[PDB]
């Protein structure tokens, strides 16, 4: 199950 | 930036026995950047029905890919792998070796 | 946080209304909801980022755009009696932040009639505390009453001696229907202000029940033998009797 | 829908514990929230839970059981100010849609030491042709039943807090525009105690 | 009986050639189960193992949603990074991300990680404590501050310690037959004469799983990693791996050389003599 809170660098 | 030369290994899935169907593999690893061209050869000719795995990488961020084709080896037929990467001043051709 | 305007709005089947919504949290994910007693919250339109807009659960009748990331205006081209409800705006960080919490706006209450001739302001009236209660409890309960106002858009408040009170006050949570069997029914609102006999028996005390009503704009032309139902502040009063 | 909550008013006395349950269907859910919404106002976020377990904050305690896909909210030392309808919300990711529950309404009744039920008749308003009946000082277990004679309007009981005199009282008003309306029959339909001081 | 689930993400800018490439692959130990390829046609997250196909549309719908989200962020990252380093639009660049979690024989959380690389070298990575960031340079520091303010770690820690392990176990069980398996190597030796004064000994390990393995050459005690040749553990293509090691041994002493094979599919480390 993929992570759900990727954020821009 | 980083540039790694691909390590090329050409082998078969199972011990080669002439006349008995098998799978020919070309495993390119430890390279970077991602762009890489891999072709499987039979008597110096491109093999079309060749499948490849999904790009991925190791701890050091280097990529690895697997190329394979179904084939039935013989005593004469020559199989080799052909890889091309910016780190290679010219496409590299690695022949298949049975005993090894 | 999330700010949205207007707070209240009256519209005639066919008018164009645009609900404004803004956010200053550098969020990329904004949404519009409409809340109704039988379904609760229902998504209308949402946008995960500037230039990207998609329909929700009930997108019909509503238009939406997102030129910037700070705003997210919800538009109604031709108002319909069904679009009568409470619209809440909301935002989430999206791919800009790790905090997954969604925040709502203050909300705007909108009502659409088939003929503005249904917009009536309230008739406020204060009712002095009974002598019976005065002696039995030594406390005085004044009951206000806003009635006949149509769009149930009102804010009632008490003002003893010139200053608003929050003490012995307790106004109903929601208006009441005088014609439960209508669609253009006026409402009535009740409220209580209780104080000690002594403070109510001081002749110098002035009590006022203020009812803010939101209706038409001084612009809307109005042709009727009565007074134009503009947004007004209707009030009532009573003084601290001697008895 | 996808999120289910206790459908109905959960009435609890002042100081008691209010317990709220919630259930979701998407096993992929990763974010769970609890929203508080006072009548006529917007939903206010009061609790977030990202890992299953217990999260305590003030008098609120949120539990998370991903295995059973269950979420709760425990409101300790209840205050009448906690009277609101609570929305359970859950999501999967930063781009996923927030899924809310119907919301469970919570009523925190106030302690009434000496229930002194009565029906006084306020009056005098040269502007209004109406007489008002005030039913006050009754117990929190005395629900004010709706009216019958359509021409009679009756409100719901509300709780007034005399902050200074440390006193709270329930009440409901009834009014009409008839010379036939009397406070005696006003709250007839409702179930009022036989301690109704009916002054006249 | 340790295990792990890992996700790898590749992003490659295509100067003068439209949107960047995006590849997402998911693994459980050395067995891949999902993947997303911008070049593919489904344009959705796809299964790559039988045990994952049994999931419902809810699973794939949200997996595709989340993966696209990653894509969007990587698509924007390429530009951002190109800016931080003030690089030209003439060259191609690569971004890679990797996160996952390790569990022990009891399957209880063990370790969590989330690395981010740019052009083949670390840029930023979460620390073992899952609460702090490690910037690889001054530019990376900007991402670090940015991420601390966005409480990104707080979110990854929740994921890595819970959800990640929660689903890893789900997979480990659903793929019981496949993943909890442990194939033993089919070892042997081959002699190769190159000269009259030398020969080559090749220790072979085949059809083994997991890939974790260690082959050693020894002179009845003496270590010989100096004259040995080990090739990277290679995949066979049927779920198993291969690997071999050799040493140039002068004719004669060859009978004193012994190979050592260490794999969890073997009770006691094998020793092959010639």
């Amino acid at each position: 199950l993929l992570f759900g809170y990727a954020v821009y660098v | 930036m980083i540039q790694r030369t691909p390590k090329i290994q050409v082998y078969s899935r199972h011990p080669a026995e002439n006349g008995k169907s098998n799978f020919l593999n070309c495993y390119v690893s430890g390279f970077h950047p991602s762009d890489i061209e891999v072709d499987l050869l039979k008597n110096g000719e491109r093999i079309e029905k060749v499948e490849h795995s999904d790009l991925s990488f190791s701890k050091d961020w280097s990529f690895y890919l697997l190329y394979y084709t179904e084939f039935t080896p013989t005593e004469k037929d020559e199989y080799a792998c052909r890889v091309n990467h910016v780190t290679l001043s010219q496409p590299k051709i690695v022949k298949w070796d049975r005993d090894m | 946080g999330v700010t949205q305007t207007p707070k209240f709005q009256v519209l005639k089947t066919g008018q164009s209304m645009t609900l404004q919504c803004a956010q200053d949290m550098n969020h990329e994910y904004m949404s519009w909801y409409r809340q109704d007693p039988g379904m609760g919250l229902r998504l209308i339109h949402y946008s995960v980022g500037a230039g990207i807009t998609d329909q929700g659960e009930v997108p019909n009748g509503y238009n939406v755009s997102r030129s910037t990331t700070e705003d997210f205006p919800l538009r109604l081209l031709s108002a319909a009696p069904s679009q009568t409800s409470v619209y809440f705006c909301a935002s989430r960080p999206g791919l800009a932040g790790g905090r997954p919490e969604q925040y709502f706006g203050p909300g705007t209450r909108l009502t659409v009639t088939e003929d503005l001739k249904n917009v009536f302001p309230p008739e406020v009236a204060v009712f002095e505390p009974s002598a019976e209660e005065i002696s039995h409890t030594q406390k005085a309960t004044l009951v206000c009453l806003a009635t006949g106002f149509y769009p149930d858009h009102v804010e009632l408040s008490w003002w003893v001696n010139g200053k608003e009170v929050h003490s012995g006050v307790s106004t109903d949570p929601q208006p009441l229907k005088e014609q439960p069997a209508l669609n253009d029914s006026r409402y009535a609102l009740s409220s209580r202000l209780r104080v000690s006999a002594t403070f109510w028996q001081n002749p110098r005390n002035h009590f006022r029940c203020q009812v803010q009503f939101y209706g038409l704009s001084e612009n809307d032309e109005w042709t009727q033998d009565r007074a134009k139902p503009v947004t007004q502040i209707v009030s009532a009063e009573a003084w601290g009797r001697a008895d | 829908k996808e999120v289910e909550q206790n459908s109905g008013p959960l009435s609890v006395p002042e100081g008691a514990i209010a317990s709220l349950n919630c259930t979701y269907s998407d096993r992929g859910s990763q974010s769970f929230f609890w929203y508080r919404q006072y009548s006529g106002k917007s939903p206010e976020l009061i609790m977030s839970i990202y890992s299953n377990g217990d999260k305590e904050d003030g008098r609120f305690t949120a539990q998370l059981n991903k295995a059973s896909q269950y979420v709760s909210l425990l409101i300790r030392d209840s205050q009448p100010s906690d009277s609101a309808t609570y929305l359970c919300a859950v999501t999967t990711d930063s781009w996923g849609k927030l899924q809310f529950g119907a919301g469970t309404q919570v009523v925190v009744t106030p302690d009434i030491q000496n229930p002194d039920p009565a029906v006084y008749q306020l009056r005098d308003s040269k502007s209004s042709d109406k007489s008002v009946c005030l039913f006050t000082d009754f117990d929190s277990q005395t629900n004010v039943s709706q009216s019958k004679d359509k021409d009679v309007y009756i409100t719901d009981k509300t709780v007034l807090d005399m902050r200074s005199m440390d006193f709270k009282s329930n009440s409901a008003v009834a009014w009409s525009n008839k010379s036939d309306f009397a406070c005696a029959n006003a709250f007839n339909n409702s179930i009022i105690p036989e301690d109704t001081f009916f002054p006249s | 009986g340790s295990h792990s689930m890992r996700y790898f993400f590749t992003s490659v800018s295509r100067p003068g050639r439209g949107e960047p490439r995006f590849i997402a692959v998911g693994y459980v130990d050395d067995t891949q189960f999902v993947r997303f390829d911008s070049d593919a046609a489904s344009q959705r997250m796809e299964p790559r193992a039988p045990w994952i196909e049994q999931e419902g549309p809810e699973y794939w719908d949200g997996e595709t949603r989340k993966v696209k989200a990653h894509s969007q962020t990587h698509r924007v990252d390429l530009g951002t990074l190109r800016g931080y380093y003030n690089q030209s639009e003439a060259g191609s660049h690569t971004v890679q991300r990797m996160y996952g979690c390790d569990v022990g024989s009891d399957w209880r959380f063990l370790r969590g990680y989330h690395q981010y690389a740019y052009d083949g070298k670390d840029y930023i990575a979460l620390k073992e404590d899952l609460r702090s960031w490690t910037a690889a340079d001054m530019a990376a520091q900007t991402t670090k501050h940015k991420w601390e303010a966005a409480h990104v770690a707080e979110q990854l820690r929740a994921y890595l310690e819970g959800t990640c392990v929660e689903w890893l176990r789900r997979y480990l069980e659903n793929g019981k037959e496949t993943l909890q398996r442990t194939d033993a190597p089919k070892t042997h030796m081959t002699h190769h004469a190159v000269s009259d004064h030398e020969a080559t000994l090749r220790c072979w390990a085949l059809s083994f799983y997991p890939a974790e393995i260690t082959l050693t050459w020894q002179r009845d005690g003496e270590d010989q990693t100096q004259d040995t040749e080990l090739v990277e553990t290679r995949p066979a293509g049927d779920g198993t791996f291969q690997k071999w090691a050799a040493v140039v041994v002068p004719s004669g002493q060859e009978q004193r050389y012994t190979c050592h094979v260490q794999h969890e599919g073997l009770p006691k480390p094998l020793t092959l003599r010639w």
